[PDB]
RNA sequence: UGGUAUAUAGUUUAAACAAAACGAAUGAUUUCGACUCAUUAAAUUAUGAUAAUCAUAUUUACCAACCA
RNA sequence: CUCGAUGUUGGAUCAGGACAUCCCGAUGGUGCAGCCGCUAUUAAAGGUUCGUUUGUUCAACGAUUAAAGUCCUACGUGAUCU
RNA sequence: CCCAUAGUAGGCCUAAAAGCAGCCACCAAUUAAGAAAGCGUUCAAGCUCAACACCCACUACCUAAAAAAUCCCAAACAUAUAA
């Protein structure tokens, strides 16, 4: 949270976090929403929102980013930890950033 | 010559130095 | 769920009224007029005084014999009673003051004329005696810090200590010489004159198993 | 140059009686 | 200063796994030494030197047989550094008037009473 | 820097690092406590 | 450069000699030596 | 650079728990004054430790010195 | 060590070397805004004044300089001088 | 690494003394967090540590340097059975 803080969700636009609780593979993206729902995060950009919509179809986690310019960053955390998942969002933050000034 | 007692380390005579490693832990 | 263990109570320990050193004088109460030889020999060996402790738990151990003057006990005292917290803690000495007249001769003078004027005291030290003794409300982590500073500025290599630690010290050297895999020590050899070893020797060297050479003392032998 | 000193202690020459 | 040395009694001790290293036996001791310098006396104080001369060591590497009793154990204690000392064995026995010619010592301290030069034919 | 021969972080942003064949102690918050191995 | 101050073996400041390996070997020898001489003067 | 001395009312000067002196004020005195007497105010180079004695650096004084 | 002799101050002449750098070069820190400075790291290629009094080395003073460096060399160097 | 709300600015002293100039106490809310261990504020604010939660940082606590003057100073080498 301290990292991603620093940063800021300026560009960012709509988080959205969506899990099935019960399965064996969202570790990773429960602690990824631990940390874009802290307050040092949220209260960087109140504009941008935080969502997260819980599931029970058996299906996969995935963390969809959208950004102000329009684009999109889609990350399937089955697979990947929160530090990998973190990471890449922090990169794109400063890359879109860029950008748009 | 030098004391028996020296603010400085006194060389050993090296019959004493091979003692010295022999009888080591 | 972190596990808390119980703390040690200092509640039956007692301060004394005077916690803090007091102060050491440059010379004694009448001053000496016989002139003494350098009696070298009062710094060399191991101590046969003030070896343990007596009232406190935490001290600063020498581990080589020198001499202190005024100049050390100064900083003992002040490194010490400003560091120390006088509530819970109380230090003393456990070295007299300084009583061993130091002759000096005047600069430019050649050799020969008789014997030099006193000029200064100091007090000799041998190794393993316990210089100052602390304790009260205290642990040892919190002595130990401002005690290995003051025994770092000490002319003679010294180390704070514990009722444990000295213990604990004295114990694995022992350990060393019972498991010690080499069948020849210089105690053996020496005590039997082997190879005629004891030409290069000292008669001390009996006694002392080369663990002192001079007023340097070496732990690491057995 | 600078002059010293002497001992002020006289006496002590006696050899041993055997 | 340097002097001459007193060797403490425990050291002329042997013990129980010292027996069973040098082959001796506590009980049977051997009679006879073989006693060889093996070590200058130079460099040496002057009452070591006396004593090698007393018990005929003037030449080195030239074994000489002294008696094991205390008073002549007392002078090897003294110069036990410059000299190998080893027991004297008689396989064959003492030698006898018609053996005196035939006799040589072996390395092993073994006094052979039978010199034939001759390969054995076992 | 400072040549030391006994190196000590004075902050919590002091970080040691080995670089050179040698011991430094580099600090972004305050330069001042840098400090190189003697 | 490498000055011994006076003379190399004598006095305050001397050349170091260090104890190699078959000097100590040397000085072993002697000693089992010396300390089988010490079993046979005990009986 | 070196050591050796150094410091007290506003000044001047014995001594540190603060003494006297010039000057200041005050009365007493005189026709008014001076003198004189009495009274009053007024200080310890400043810094750290012993607890008021050693140190600490200043402070100005004081003599010292390439060499053949 | 040298007295059947190793000529000793300072200067002139020619300088060799160390770096513990006075200037010139490259860097770190600053109670470095800048201009000037303090401090530390690295660097010995090159350079490091003329005069008044004094036998002077030093020192003081005058006028300058990017700077007027600290030391060793038998207190460098008299079969080269003074 | 992570994280920090509250009786309350405890009482007294003090111009002021609010966890942190000093003296006294050092109890208590909440699953959990010192009447505060270290910075900081004229006093306050403010940043950390000890707390809970999360889950394995799952360490060492035995030593810290080096420079002179003619020109560094043998050459070299980690692996074929201790002679
Ligand atoms: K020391
Ligand atoms: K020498
Ligand atoms: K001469
Ligand atoms: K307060
Ligand atoms: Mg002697
Ligand atoms: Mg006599
Ligand atoms: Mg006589
Ligand atoms: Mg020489
Ligand atoms: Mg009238
Ligand atoms: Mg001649
Ligand atoms: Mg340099
Ligand atoms: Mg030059
Ligand atoms: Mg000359
Ligand atoms: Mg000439
Ligand atoms: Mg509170
Ligand atoms: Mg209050
Ligand atoms: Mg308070
Ligand atoms: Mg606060
Ligand atoms: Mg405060
Ligand atoms: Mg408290
Ligand atoms: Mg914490
Ligand atoms: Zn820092």
């Amino acid at each position: 949270a301290a990292a991603l803080a620093r940063l800021g969700l300026r560009p960012v636009k709509q988080v959205r976090v969506q899990f099935c609780p019960f399965e064996k593979n969202v570790e990773s993206t429960r602690t990824f929403l631990q940390t874009v729902s802290s307050e040092k995060v949220r209260s960087t950009n109140l504009n941008c929102s935080v969502i997260a919509d819980v599931r029970h179809d058996g299906s996969e986690p995935c963390v969809d980013v959208l950004f102000g310019d329009g684009h999109r960053l889609i990350m399937r955390g089955a697979h990947l930890t929160a530090l990998e998942m973190l990471t890449a969002f922090a990169s794109h933050i400063r890359a879109r950033d860029a950008a748009g000034s | 010559g030098s004391k028996a007692v020296t603010r400085h380390r006194r060389v050993m005579h090296f019959q004493r130095q091979k003692l010295m490693a022999v009888t080591e832990y | 769920v972190k596990t808390l263990l119980p703390v040690p109570s200092f509640e039956d320990v007692s301060i004394p009224e005077k916690p803090k050193l007091r102060f050491i004088e440059r010379a004694p109460l009448v001053p000496k007029v016989r002139r003494e030889p350098k009696n070298l020999s009062d710094i060399r060996g191991p101590s046969t005084e003030a070896t343990e402790f007596t009232e406190g738990n935490f001290a600063i151990l020498a581990l080589g014999g020198g001499y202190l003057h005024w100049g050390h006990f100064e900083m003992m005292r002040l490194t010490i009673n400003r560091s120390m917290d006088p509530k819970n803690m109380f230090a003393i000495w456990r070295v007299p003051a300084p009583f061993k007249p130091i002759t000096r001769k005047s600069v430019g003078h050649r050799m020969g004329g008789g014997k030099g004027a006193i000029d200064h005291y100091v007090t000799p030290v041998k190794a393993g005696r316990l210089v100052v003794e602390m304790g009260g409300r205290c642990e040892f982590e919190e002595v130990q810090g401002f005690l290995d500073q003051v025994a770092h500025k000490l002319p003679f290599a010294a180390k704070a200590v514990s009722r444990g630690t000295l213990e604990k010290m004295r114990k694995d050297q022992e350990e060393r010489e019972r498991n010690n895999q080499n069948p020849w020590t210089f105690e053996r050899i020496a005590t039997a004159n082997m190879l005629g070893i004891r030409k290069v020797l000292s008669p001390y060297d009996l006694t002392h198993k080369g663990k002192y050479w001079g007023k340097f003392y070496m732990p690491k032998r057995v | 140059k600078k002059s010293g000193g002497s001992s002020k202690n006289l006496g002590g020459k006696s050899s041993g009686r055997r | 200063k340097f002097t001459r040395s007193r060797i403490p009694e425990k050291v002329f001790q042997a013990s129980p796994e010292d027996h069973e290293k040098y082959g001796g036996d506590p009980q049977n001791p051997h009679k006879l030494h073989i006693v060889t310098r093996i070590k200058s006396t130079r460099r040496r104080p002057y009452w070591e030197k006396d004593i090698i001369k007393m018990l005929g060591l003037e030449k080195a590497h030239t074994p000489q047989v002294h008696k094991n009793i205390p008073s002549v154990n007392a002078k090897l204690k003294v110069v036990k550094h410059l000299i190998r000392i080893k027991p004297l064995k008689l396989p064959q026995g003492l030698p006898a008037e018609e053996n005196m010619s035939n006799t040589c010592l072996k390395s092993t301290g073994e006094l052979v009473v039978q010199w034939h030069l001759k390969p054995v034919e076992q | 820097f400072k040549n030391k021969t006994v190196l000590k972080k004075r902050c919590k942003d002091c970080y040691l690092v080995k670089r050179r064949g040698r011991w430094y102690v580099y600090c972004k918050t305050h330069p001042r406590h840098k400090q190189r191995q003697m | 450069r490498g000055r011994i101050p006076g003379r190399q073996w004598i006095g305050k400041h001397r050349r170091p000699r260090f104890v190699s390996l078959r000097a100590k070997q040397n000085m072993i020898r002697r000693l089992e030596i010396e300390a089988e001489n010490h079993y046979w003067l005990s009986m």
